[PDB]
């Protein structure tokens, strides 16, 4: 992952899920880890999609469970 | 101020892109005391404090499939406001695999919840509350195009939103013997938290945004101004009025076209 | 003979003076090999010498609220009839408490059977029945004005008929991609066993006699033979419609009026 | 058949692809006696063979703008005919500019026009006939779904099918109350002589067919027998209706989907 | 002031119960810059009264029926607004002989004449003023529920209502592109000084206060707040409504009852 | 009780629920004695009120309980 | 006349046609005498029957023509 | 042109406007030299696109006049 996307996607994290920073690490998943219901989830995928310019699909969407793996998809994307 | 001294009750705020925080906020700005709901826990989190934001300590549990919370939102608005002048039914809810694939495919309890948190919540909420509604009260509720005209995947939120503006015609009787009115408003396409739940509702919405009359998306604080005015006493003499707020586009019988001198061409094919 | 070799279900049969009744008998006169369903034993014993009169030994049981009905109804037609080129789906029910007085009134329990009743069995039954159809098929429902006006004490019936309206919307587009074709028949007020149980159906038939433009009630082979044309191939072109066999009553928007050089006055103020 | 002995005037038939020809022909084949009226002499040439094949030697000349020749019209048809069941209405003009381009850069002259010889036109024939209709008499008109939405380019034909589905209403009323009915036959876009007038009909014509819930344009049958219906006494309680012949189109408040497992994609974003 | 600093043309003023007047009345007490029209020296004399009361000295000249008049008041408009952010088009005129009786009665020179004045006036005057327009102007005119129903001698000014609302759709699809909106106020009926000029009138007037939801008539206040809305900023999501204000009553399909535990019986039948 | 009226009235119950004229006596019950659901009923008011140009409001169709009533009731309105 | 009823009404004519209750008199008509347009007239008469409560029907409207028609129709209704 | 296009093309305007073959020539022109109003030709073009599975767009349609110009324009489409 490149650290410049990793920081600024890990920021968003934090503050949509009012955690700290340090808490967002790439194994962290936002239902288990980072404490995050069904709408916290939708909520922050929207900030994300909304910030990059880029749509993260529906299909998409689910597939996704670890910051990793939005920063992973983020990158491949914008 | 339009609704200076004027209390409402603000059912179905999620967060600060709910339609009820964009109608919340507009009457704010016209200056009304305000009261707001939410469904559990969860949602507690984040009404109480946009409340605050709005200036509101009235803050109540309302989930409308529990028959078991309508007294004691009727008490706690006894207690804390005395009486109402407006109220707003912002909700909604199916589950995702009927606003999916086709209408034929519904199970029975998908149809049940979306008919009991959908429409039915509208006739307990406004008998609950009915005796303490003040002379000229205005009672909102939201709905969508696909009531009346096929939208994708709509499905079974389309037969909820008809019974919902079939419901507003019979309760706009009902309540205007006692001088209270009742509408809708129907908003276009928005992107909200439950709008998310629609199955490519992004590609209704740029559908909408291409072919709308005003080739825009509504936003959020139009639906607001919109919802200000039918909770206001500006609309004093409209009842039983099915609103559009949707930039025009239920207007059009087709998709909207633009001329090169040569042929028509569709708008739609101009972006790919 | 327009249905002549074309087989059909006829849903909703309770006697002689039946909607479904009319329109089978409609299509009898076209040809049709009709098969009908009934609710219990008590209908039974009414369906069965009917269906008999009509030439057909083909009778199943259907209580739309038993999910467990309809996987046997399914293999009785294919038995028996093999394809369907039509189904008729003249059913709706609501307690009596709910047909009178208010909306606000309205229980949820009330609500949901209005509902399932009156609208979900459409979706079941043509969920159920779709491997069946034949090119061409034509699903036809039964619904009123109130769905869209208020007319009264119709109240959750009103909620019903709104959606089961925009069922027919959804449904079409369903099925319309397979060439089949589903439509509402919206009746004017008729004598029938059911309509009985509408607080004052007596006086709402009369404003509608008087207020009219034909200044008639629709008689009971009125709405067959518009039903039999839905159902048949001449509507071929027809799909998603919901059709007004009313006497014309839905294009009034107050009560007649007739002119005695002097004033004008109300038809309704003629005869009292 | 169901109008053996039934006597009906034709107005309007063009070719065998005018609307007209195909109402005119369902109800020869149902047994009418037909009667038709042709615009001028480049007209009669045309009338009068397709008559003949239907089976008539009644052809009369009748330009509605021209006032004069209405009396001729009623006493040609008193003389042969004595008296009326039926009357079809199947005319429409507008300036090829007007059907182009913008409604705001019409002329006043191309506005009277329109109206004029698209909606006044049946004032002035029923008024005229309406002495030598019998019983239970059906007048027929045709309309489009751009009355009461937007379609490409429609323009002041829109504004003039809008008054003339009003005019339907309030003849309705009229003449009602000596037992006459009077209904429109709304078509879905079909390739005539008179259609060739509007600015890119070949691409509203595609819109439809890719886009109607039946996924095919109406055929010129499809019309007649749906006016056929509307003429004859199975429609007997129908009045003041607008029935769209249209494959289902007037349902669809946006291009219809279809899902690849992925997305959803408009059907129209298939082939191009 | 939601029109504070915002100029608008107000084309209708006959006196101070013109429903025109309340829009310009509320529009001034939201801070709008007006400008008004007369039809001739015989209404200059009450325009330029009640213009001055709403602090205006732009009194212009226009008989929409004078093609010459409409580049005059361009110059006088451009010369002293400059601008213009809306436009009230608040205008209609039949002969008494087509405002009572039947539609068949018609004449086309009262046909010509309740069309031009009353509908295709909005075109010329949308297209002569369109240069000048503001980003988000919104235009705006008056319709009334006898456009799509049938309303008792109504007649041919139903017919001009049902283009107006079909010229609404079609302008605002023409001018929604430049981000300007067009709608339609369809008040309820009201004493005005054109409105006696409709046959009985005052029975209509009594039937829409008996049987209105709200059991009232609505206020020239009521009227001129609902156009002030639409013509705001506060509607700009809100283009090609027809928007009702009238009390509730475009909801009823039948009389109002009420119930004295016994029978039911129409309001209208209680007070005689 | 018209003896004309009785006889008339009670063609019309026996006819309607199947029954012999024998057993429609004015003691007699449609729900008890004669068999007769919710449905028979209104079959059977309908008929009555056709027959007899009358018509019998809905809040004197439920009082109604025994062949008596329906006959002194038509009685006192035909 | 009676003389309180043809002052009050004397006095919304005047009003209403801005004219001097002096030229108001019982033999002047509104149209010729008292300049008054089809406007006027309709908006007079509303006047009129909005003060008094009474309607003034259509068909008598037109009949009245002097300002005698207008009082001795009032009289009449009040 | 190539001689079996123009052939057919040559019996469908015969047909049309019901002339002999004879009389359409390549120079021939619908209105002055056939004897077509404007019905004749629309009817005419019809006939053409729809039995060549083309379609003349209207721009085209208009710039029509002589049968070199059905025929030349059919050649370059079909
Ligand atoms: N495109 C759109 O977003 C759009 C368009 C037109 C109409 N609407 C309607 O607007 C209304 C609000 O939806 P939104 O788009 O603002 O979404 P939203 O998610 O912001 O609002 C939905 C609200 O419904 C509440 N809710 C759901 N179930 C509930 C329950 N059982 N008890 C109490 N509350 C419950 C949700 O918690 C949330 O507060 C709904 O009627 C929706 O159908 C939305
Ligand atoms: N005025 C009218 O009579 C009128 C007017 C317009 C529309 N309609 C509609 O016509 C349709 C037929 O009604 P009708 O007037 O002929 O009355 P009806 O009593 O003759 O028909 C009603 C049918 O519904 C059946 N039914 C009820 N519940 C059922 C269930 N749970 N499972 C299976 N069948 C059930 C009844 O047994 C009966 O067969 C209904 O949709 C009604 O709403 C009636
Ligand atoms: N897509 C369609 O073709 C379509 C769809 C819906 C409704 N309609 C309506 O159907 C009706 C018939 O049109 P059509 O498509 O069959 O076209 P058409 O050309 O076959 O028929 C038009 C008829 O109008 C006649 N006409 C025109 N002006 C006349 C006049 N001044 N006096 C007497 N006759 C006159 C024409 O000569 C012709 O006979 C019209 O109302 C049209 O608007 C057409
Ligand atoms: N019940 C009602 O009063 C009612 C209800 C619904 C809609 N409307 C509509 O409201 C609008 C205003 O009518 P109103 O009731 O206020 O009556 P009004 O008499 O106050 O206004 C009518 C205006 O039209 C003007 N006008 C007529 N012909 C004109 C012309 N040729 N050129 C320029 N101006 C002309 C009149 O002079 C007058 O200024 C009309 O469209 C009317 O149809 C009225």
């Amino acid at each position: 992952s490149s650290m410049a996307l990793f920081e600024d996607i890990q920021a968003v994290i934090a503050e949509q899920l009012n955690v700290d920073a340090a808490q967002v690490t790439p194994e962290a998943e936002f239902v288990k880890d980072l404490g995050a219901d069904s709408l916290d989830v939708v909520e922050l995928i929207m900030a994300l999609e909304e910030k990059f310019g880029i749509e993260i699909p529906d299909e998409q969407a689910e597939k996704i469970v670890n910051v990793g793996d939005v920063v992973k998809y983020i990158e491949d994307n914008k | 101020g339009f609704l200076k001294g004027k209390k409402g009750l603000i059912v179905g705020v999620a967060n600060n892109k709910s339609i009820a925080y964009g109608i919340a906020q507009s009457c704010f700005n016209q200056g009304a005391t305000l009261a707001f709901t939410y469904l559990n826990e969860s949602l507690e989190k984040r009404v109480r404090p946009i409340a605050q934001e709005l200036n509101s300590p009235y803050v109540y549990e309302l989930d409308v499939s529990k028959e078991e919370h309508f007294k004691p939102l009727y008490d706690s608005v006894k207690k804390d406001l005395g009486s109402l002048d407006f109220i707003v039914h912002s909700v909604a809810f199916a589950p995702k695999e009927a606003l999916e694939g086709s209408l034929l495919e519904t199970s029975k309890s998908a149809f049940n919840t979306a008919m009991e948190i959908s429409v039915y919540s509208l006739i307990e909420l406004t008998n609950t509350l009915k005796p303490l509604l003040n002379n000229g009260a205005s009672v909102l509720t939201l709905s969508y195009l696909g009531s009346t005209k096929y939208m994708a995947h709509y499905n079974v939120m389309g037969l909820a939103k008809a019974a919902l503006e079939s419901a507003v015609r019979y309760l706009a009787v009902d309540l205007g013997k006692h001088n209270i009115r009742v509408n809708a408003l129907s908003a276009g396409p928005i992107r909200t938290l439950a709008s998310s739940g629609i199955a490519d509702f992004r590609m209704i919405l740029k559908w909408n945004e291409i072919n709308a009359p005003l080739r825009k998306n509504v936003s959020l604080e139009e639906v607001g101004n919109a919802g200000m005015y039918l909770l206001s006493s500006l609309s004093s003499g409209v009842s039983g009025e099915v609103h559009f707020v949707d930039a025009g586009y239920h207007v059009m019988g087709m998709g909207a076209v633009e001329e090169k001198d040569n042929k028509a061409t569709l708008l739609w094919d101009l972006h790919k």
